[PDB]
């Protein structure tokens, strides 16, 4: 009952920043970029000025 | 004679180049892309 038992969590107990690596780059990639109509015409409304 | 990459559309009986020049040229800068004219009513 040694053998078993830390296998299971240090393969899922050191996996954890492999669960880790995704809600760090969008909490500020869904932290640091905010909504949508406008952009659509920040393709019809600025070249020149 | 040179091979080059645009898209010819045929209309009517004419084959016509469809250019809409605003990324090459016009573009990231200073000058005013024509075809945005005005009008008054």
């Amino acid at each position: 009952r040694a053998i078993q038992q830390m296998a299971r969590n240090l393969r899922t107990v050191s996996d954890s920043f492999e669960r880790g690596t995704a809600d760090q780059l969008l909490g500020v990639l869904l932290e640091k970029a905010p909504p949508l109509s406008l952009l659509s015409p920040i393709n019809k409304f600025q070249p020149e000025g | 004679n040179a091979r080059v990459p645009a898209d010819l559309v045929i209309v009517g009986d004419k084959l016509v180049f469809l250019e809409a020049l605003e990324r090459r040229v016009y573009q990231a800068t200073r000058v005013a892309y024509p075809l945005i004219g005005n009008i008054d009513i």
